[PDB]
């Protein structure tokens, strides 16, 4: 939104970059940063950690029901059956969409969000606009933001993760998939899905 | 507290910014940002709730339109300063040296193995936040509790729009660290973790959707009984 006191975008930046490499070097000289832990974290999570992970959860309880029934049990010792895990997803619980529920995910308090399954969030996820409708406005959110309209006979159960426990969405398996391959199941899950604010890709 | 970063059902902040896709990092600062996270832990700078409590006590105007990292590091600075580990006025003096010499070097350091030992360990063995306590939990699924409506000045996560609402008990997780006492310094003094229901009409009143219900966690001390 406007705000006639804001700086540039380009000044912003330059002022952030200079602030962050100042802190960055006064901790390098403290050693406990160096350059190949800050390269190794980006790039687990540029190229390792991503919603494909999620993705491969989601095809194997939609073509595993009891291996659906132990994600549902304990997502965390369930998604470890795929050596899924870690960081910021060590306490997981999926709930899955019906045809009478639909669910979706937010973090009011901060940005919480289940790294180990869908990787980092993107950003309109850990801004004010989602967070502070999403858990007030549900339905109209879904539909005017991502094009879902939800019936309103279909209820809606928004889950805001205050504590360590992350939640995740099972979306329903599209119709029109009957004995699909995992592989070819996995192209129509996405992290939308798994957040709950799109269904799995139609068709 | 009762910072303006508890936003849930805050009205009026506008339609969501989403870009058809988007890099995992924007710019190499979100990099540095990003990594200094497992950085600061290992060095005891903070724990996770201090983290988040730093990040609330930011100006709420550059808190609503900064970019997200930028969050990472100011609370960086804050408990940096607050443990005595970071010199504000010498970075101050090195902000403005990089304002100036913006490709200028970082210090020379060498390089260290157990930094990304550490970094693989946290990310794929986590740092879990469950914990065993000795009491049994005070509450069980189908309970009908009400939110506390205390306001702690310190932090907690006792979202505005849920205290002396009352709820349903939906699932007991275990115990895990309390943030009321973590977030503040205080230690993790466990309590007994339960996700609890709350009807939209309970939050909004008439306004709210009438086929929606809200999931959230509260920790043991935030809920006391209505009906078992």
């Amino acid at each position: 939104t406007e705000n006639i006191l804001r700086k540039s975008d380009e000044e912003i930046q330059k002022e952030i970059t200079a602030r962050v490499k100042a802190l960055e070097s006064m901790l390098i000289e403290q050693g406990i940063l160096t350059t190949s832990m800050i390269d190794r974290m980006a790039e687990i999570y540029e190229n390792e950690v991503g919603p494909h992970l999620g993705a491969k959860v989601v095809v194997k309880a939609w073509t595993d029901p009891e291996f659906k029934k132990r994600l549902l049990a304990d997502g965390t010792e369930a998604c470890k059956e795929l050596g899924i895990g870690g960081l910021q997803g060590e306490d997981m619980m999926w709930v899955e969409n019906t045809d009478e529920v639909h669910h979706v995910v937010v973090c009011t308090l901060c940005s919480c969000y289940p790294w180990p399954v869908l990787g980092l969030p993107p950003n309109w996820f850990k801004e004010p606009q989602y967070r502070s409708r999403v858990v007030r406005e549900p339905r109209q959110l879904l539909k005017e933001e991502f094009g879902f309209e939800v019936p309103p006979s279909k209820e809606i159960k928004v889950w805001d993760s205050s504590s360590e426990m992350r939640f995740v969405v099972l979306p329903q398996r599209p119709a029109g998939t009957d004995g699909w391959s995992e592989e070819e199941l996995a192209t129509l899950v996405t992290r939308e899905s798994m957040i709950g604010v799109e269904p799995a890709k139609a068709v | 507290m009762n910072g303006v970063y508890d936003v849930g059902g805050t009205d009026g902040l506008g339609p969501i910014n989403r870009p058809a896709d988007e890099p995992v990092f924007r710019a190499e600062w979100e990099k540095v940002a990003f990594a200094m996270f497992p950085a600061t832990f290992r060095a005891g700078f903070m724990g996770l709730d201090e983290f988040r409590f730093g990040i609330e006590q930011m100006n709420p105007a550059e808190y609503l339109e900064s970019p997200y990292y930028w969050h990472w590091i100011r609370t960086y600075i804050h408990h940096g300063v607050r443990t005595g580990k970071i010199d504000l006025e010498e970075l101050e003096r090195r902000t403005q040296y990089y304002r100036e010499n913006p490709d200028a070097p970082l210090p020379e350091h060498e390089q260290k193995p157990e930094l990304i030992e550490f970094v693989n360990q946290a990310v794929y063995g986590g740092l879990p936040a469950s914990r065993e306590v000795d009491r049994p939990p005070k509450f069980k699924e189908g309970d009908v509790v009400r939110f506390s409506t205390a306001s702690p000045k310190g932090h907690a996560r006792r979202a505005r729009y849920v205290r002396g609402k009352t709820g349903t008990v939906v699932k007991h997780h275990g115990a895990y660290i309390y943030p009321d006492t973590a977030g503040n310094g205080l230690g993790e003094c466990p309590e007994h973790l339960y996700t609890v229901r709350f009807t939209a009409q309970e939050l909004w009143g008439p306004e709210g959707d009438p086929n929606s219900s809200v999931y959230y966690d509260c920790w043991e001390p935030y809920i006391e009984l209505v009906d078992t």
